[PDB]
């Protein structure tokens, strides 16, 4: 299992990204996915969670500015990002959910990108 | 059970009874001010009618649970507010009396007329006419004339009827466990209980005497250079000595003196900052101008406004349509409700106006979670300075150059913004001393140590010591002419504008320091400074739940009031002054009278 | 949100001693906390679920032990192997999974 | 499926009150939650102990709807381990919960110009709520040492304050329906659940 992030660069405050994580060694079309954040200091962060019926979950933070969509045809998720603050300045993740009955963890996180403003 | 718990359980019932007859009320005054028809008039009588109702009830229901049993300073204050008798231990036919007299100095002052001593079919009341021949009037004969008739008629039939008021009140006042009536309106200043907190109500009789000491320089410097600027305006009228003509400060009292600025224009050269065209050309309307308003406040760190702000609240004026009051108000209903009521035209004035009533919206929002009782400013003087302090950045040339209203180089010369501190000094400073002098002249014939006869002997006595005005033509007893003023003929507290002008100046050096501001205190915009707004929403929480005490201190670190940063927010001005002082003379003899 | 603490905020030692780190809730939670370990220069990998169960490939030096708020991780034998960055994060509010500090576990 | 009703709990006409609050026993077909997450945007899915992505594959030996109307600051006190006046006195939800709690604005239906007083919640009571259990009363609450024999007035209060919505109220002021859903298990052989 391997998943390969892509979409790191530098943007100005008020510009939108479209970053996209690429997952291999598995079934997409049963497992969920989720973004998550980590800066200096804060330490770690939910940002985003997609699961297998088109529903979207997101934080109090980011609603209504983030749209997280995926398409099973060659196995990627996107993560569409629109009037980036100065707060969003992390390293980007993408990983996978699982439980073994009522509990639940993060299996495979992957390498990870890097996005800045200016 | 306890006396501790037999008042929660009463308050918390009154905390939800009150909120609904409340909102109740505050509907249907703004329903009356969007409409003026009869319908609204007779919602807005039954609703006000219920809530007094309710109030009484409550009120004297409350009085069952001693003060000295309780003790948690949050129940404690609420149960101070609702164990105010008021004008209820009186007799049954003394509360009407005082009433009616009320009611007649209500009308006595709305319904003005000096008719002119000549053909008696040109009448000139006051707003218009009087309020307008004491603001763009440059003549002398004309203005002592509307000076002293707007006093003959209306303060001869107000004082006969003041005395009475002054009696009952008194009475009242000695009812209530009180020293005097004055000593009634000096208790928003008081707290006990919070050791090293507590402020006496006669301390307030030291801190008001004791910040105002060193405000005579510079008021002193102020007034000598505006005896001198209004010298050529007046030739003959005016002596280099001491006092001024009270008839001849722009204002029909002389509170205020902005409208001198004309005379006393430093520079006549070149223009003031005056953003009027920009509007203009770039098409700016009213919706515009409050968005430009919130992207301000939320580039500090305070929060948007609600969905229900830019729906329910009217910002234009209908037109012939309909009726409304057109009077810039901030209005917080309560249970999430709040709006501005405001007539909105494309002008400077009208752009700034948008601050400071968005500022009570946002300090309105602050307390929100507060008890009922508790919603509101820690002191009179806090709501109206969380928002005269935004209209100072607001106005800041950086700020308008950020936004696009001005051609992007306006080099900010010297030259100019001394124009502008002045201005600011003509509204602000001029107006202290008046205060000053009002509030101490009512506190001490509350008092008794200023017999009847001895009135208007003392009213004059310290206008002349205070500030530096003298009365064109003698007065004998049986005038009144603080009677003239809104406040005086109604019941109003009027020491809150010292107070806040004293505060506002505080809290925006706070935040400037917090900004990292390098420079001059009046080139600071607070904008784009989170530690700022964090610092001011620290205190904006609070309301009355705690002294105000502490809420001053979380945002400027002193223990009580201080006037340094008004002094440091004028030191350019302050020093120009000096500077062109030094042929002229300053300070004020006692009176020569401009009468002989 | 659920906050979380960890403790101690450092912790030195040398190969073969035993470690514990100690994560506390600011709510009752259960069982429903998992461990997380974040080798520097990399991704964070799963260590322990159910804040007992020994996950698939984590060596078994690693054991976690709790029940109700406070809950701890504790390494028997530590190895040059191990200089990392611990989290310990919630599972019983969901989606809004809250992860704590970390804990440095510098080797000397 | 038998498409045991869920399409009613949430399209019901008319919700109860906050002291009321209607209790449904549903366990009779297979569990349809795509409609759940649909029905408009929520302003809360807090689902506890079970993730709310992986539903709709998990046999449940009865479900417990719970529905009723509140206000949008007190949203937030239906939880586990919250103390407050709706969890104090009115809804009580034990530590160990395993559900979903669902809240969704109302005020085009629920509320009206001069005041919607049909909706009820208790303020005071002698004693707090065990998880679980309801308790609908009218006798005064005797906040002193003097016996009332049911008579209002002086230290003592009726139970029940009405909330009287409006349309113009903020968002933390405006109706919520609130929908909570708690799961348990028995004995029993499991039957209610999909393929
Ligand atoms: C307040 O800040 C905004 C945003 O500027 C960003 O944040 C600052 C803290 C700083 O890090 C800047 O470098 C960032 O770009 C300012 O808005 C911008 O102002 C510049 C002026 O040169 C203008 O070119 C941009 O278009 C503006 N961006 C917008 C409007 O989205 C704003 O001017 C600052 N307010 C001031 C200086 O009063
Ligand atoms: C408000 O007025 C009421 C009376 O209308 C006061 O209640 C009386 O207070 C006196 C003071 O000792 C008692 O002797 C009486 O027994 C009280 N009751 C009555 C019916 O007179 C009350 O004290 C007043 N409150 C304040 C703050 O002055
Ligand atoms: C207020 O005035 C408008 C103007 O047409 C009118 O439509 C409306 O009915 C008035 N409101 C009331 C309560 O009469
Ligand atoms: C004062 O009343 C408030 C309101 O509930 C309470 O939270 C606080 O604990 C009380 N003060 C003390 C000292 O108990
Ligand atoms: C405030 O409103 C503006 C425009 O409506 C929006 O861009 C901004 O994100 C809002 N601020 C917050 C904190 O939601
Ligand atoms: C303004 O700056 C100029 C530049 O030196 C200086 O000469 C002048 O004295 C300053 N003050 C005024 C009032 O012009
Ligand atoms: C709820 O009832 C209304 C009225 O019949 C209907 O239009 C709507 O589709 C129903 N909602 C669902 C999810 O079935
Ligand atoms: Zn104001």
């Amino acid at each position: 299992v391997q998943l390969v992030e892509s979409g790191g660069g530098l943007v100005q405050p008020g510009g939108s990204l479209r970053l996209s994580c690429a997952a291999s060694g598995f079934t997409f079309s049963s497992y969920d996915m989720h973004w998550v954040r980590q800066t200096t200091g804060k330490g770690l962060e939910w940002v985003s969670t997609i699961g297998t019926a088109g529903d979207t979950y997101y934080p109090d933070s980011v609603k209504g500015r983030f749209t997280i969509s995926r398409e099973d045809a060659k196995n990627s998720l996107y993560l569409q990002m629109n009037s980036l603050r100065a707060g969003d300045t992390a390293v980007y993740y993408c990983a996978r959910g699982d439980s073994s009955g009522y509990y639940y963890y993060f299996d495979y996180w992957g390498q990870g990108t890097l996005l800045t403003v200016s | 059970s306890t006396i501790e718990e037999q008042a929660k359980t009463f308050l918390d019932k009154f905390n939800h009874e009150a909120e609904d007859l409340f909102y109740q009320s505050s509907l249907a005054s703004w329903n009356y001010n969007t409409n003026i028809t009869e319908e609204n008039v007779q919602n807005m009588n039954n609703a006000g009618d219920k809530w007094s109702a309710f109030l009484k009830e409550q009120s004297t229901l409350a009085q069952m649970y001693p003060l000295q049993e309780i003790q948690n300073l949050t129940v404690k204050l609420q149960l101070q507010a609702l164990q105010q008798n008021g004008s209820s231990v009186l007799s049954e036919d003394k509360s009407k009396r005082l009433n009616t007299i009320l009611n007649t100095m209500s009308t006595i002052y709305s319904t003005g007329k000096v008719c002119n001593p000549d053909n008696p079919q040109e009448c000139l009341l006051l707003e218009p006419g009087l309020n307008e021949i004491m603001a763009n009037s440059l003549d002398y004969n004309e203005r002592l004339w509307a000076w002293e008739s707007w006093r003959s008629e209306v303060g001869k039939q107000l004082r006969p009827l003041y005395e009475e008021y002054v009696v009952l009140k008194n009475e009242m006042a000695r009812a209530n466990h009180y020293e005097d009536y004055g000593d009634y309106w000096r208790g928003d200043y008081e707290v006990n209980g919070v050791d090293g907190y507590d402020y006496s109500r006669g301390q307030l009789i030291e801190d008001v005497e004791h910040t105002f000491e060193e405000i005579k320089p510079l008021y002193e410097h102020l007034h000598a250079y505006v005896r001198a600027k209004l010298m050529n305006a007046y030739p003959s009228y005016i002596s280099p000595i001491g006092c001024l003509p009270a008839h001849l400060l722009g204002d029909m009292w002389g509170r205020f003196w902005t409208n001198l600025y004309s005379l006393t224009v430093p520079f006549g050269q070149k223009p003031n900052i005056d953003v009027t065209d920009a509007m203009v050309d770039q098409a700016w309307d009213a919706q515009r101008i409050f968005k430009e308003a919130e992207k301000f406040f939320v580039s500090v760190g305070l929060p948007n406004m609600t969905q229900g702000f830019w729906e329910n609240s009217m910002l234009t004026d209908p037109g012939n349509v309909q009726k409304a009051v057109c009077h810039p108000t901030a209005w917080d209903l309560g249970k999430g409700d709040f709006r501005i009521l405001m007539c909105t035209k494309v002008t400077m004035d009208d752009f700034l106006t948008a601050h400071h009533e968005m500022g009570h919206i946002q300090y309105d929002m602050a307390y929100a979670a507060q008890p009922f009782l508790l919603r509101n400013g820690a002191n009179e003087g806090f709501h109206e300075a969380v928002g005269e302090i935004m209209s100072l950045s607001a106005a800041t040339p950086k700020h308008l150059k950020s936004i696009g209203l001005l051609s992007p180089d306006f080099q900010e010369d010297n030259e100019t913004e001394i124009n502008f501190l002045l201005k600011q000094a003509l509204t602000i400073v001029g107006t202290l001393p008046f205060t000053y002098m009002l509030e101490k002249w009512r506190w001490m014939v509350f008092k008794g140590e200023i017999p009847k006869d001895q009135w208007m002997k003392k009213w004059w006595e310290m206008k002349r010591e205070i500030v530096g005005v003298v009365e064109p033509v003698p007065h004998d007893e049986t005038y009144c002419d603080p009677a003239s003023l809104f406040h005086v003929s109604n019941d109003y507290s009027f020491i809150r504008y010292y107070t806040r002008t004293l505060y506002q100046f505080q809290f925006q050096e706070a935040l400037c320091q917090a900004a990292k501001h390098e420079g001059p205190l009046h080139k600071c915009d607070i904008s784009n400074s989170t530690e700022a707004g964090q610092k001011l929403f620290n205190m904006l929480r609070l309301g009355k739940s705690e002294p105000w005490t502490l809420a001053l201190e979380n945002v400027v670190g002193a223990k009580n009031m201080n006037v340094r940063p008004l002094l440091n927010y004028f030191e350019p001005l302050f020093t120009w002054l000096k500077d062109q002082n030094k042929n002229s003379f300053v300070g004020w003899s006692t009176d020569w009278s401009p009468y002989a | 949100d659920i906050e979380m603490t960890q403790s101690p905020s450092s912790l030195s030692a040398a190969v073969g001693d035993r470690v514990t780190i100690t994560c506390r809730a600011s709510q009752s939670i259960g069982s429903y906390l998992n461990w997380y370990q974040q080798k520097p220069g990399k991704a964070p990998k799963l260590l322990i679920y159910a804040a007992s169960s020994l996950q698939s490939g984590v060596p078994s030096r690693f054991s976690g032990s709790g029940s109700g708020t406070d809950f701890t991780l504790t390494i028997s034998s530590l190895q040059p192997e191990d200089f990392a960055i611990y989290y310990c994060q919630q599972s019983y509010v969901s989606p809004t999974y809250t992860f704590g500090p970390g804990t440095k576990v510098d080797i000397k | 499926t038998n498409l045991c009703p869920f399409h009613e709990v949430f399209n019901a006409t008319t919700f109860a009150s906050v002291y009321a609050w209607n209790r449904k026993r549903i366990s009779n077909c297979v569990a349809d939650y795509s409609v759940i997450y649909n029905f408009a945007p929520f302003f809360a899915f807090k689902c506890y102990g079970v993730s709310p992505t992986k539903l709709n594959d998990l046999c449940f030996t009865n479900v417990y709807a719970d529905s009723f109307v509140i206000r949008g600051n007190e949203v937030s006190q239906i939880a586990p381990g919250q103390t407050g006046n709706i969890a104090d006195y009115n809804y009580k939800l034990p530590d160990d919960f395993t559900g979903c709690v669902i809240a969704w604005n109302s005020n085009k239906l629920d509320s009206k110009p001069s005041g919607n007083y049909n909706y009820l919640y208790r303020l005071f009571r002698k004693s707090k709520l065990k998880p679980f259990e309801r308790d609908i009363s009218t006798e005064i609450y005797q906040a002193g040492n003097k016996p009332c024999n049911g008579v209002a007035g002086p230290n003592c209060y009726s139970p029940l304050q009405s909330y009287g919505f409006r349309p113009t109220y903020g968002v933390g002021h405006q109706p919520y329906r609130v929908v909570v859903l708690s799961f348990e298990l028995l004995h029993a052989p499991a039957t209610v659940c999909g393929p």
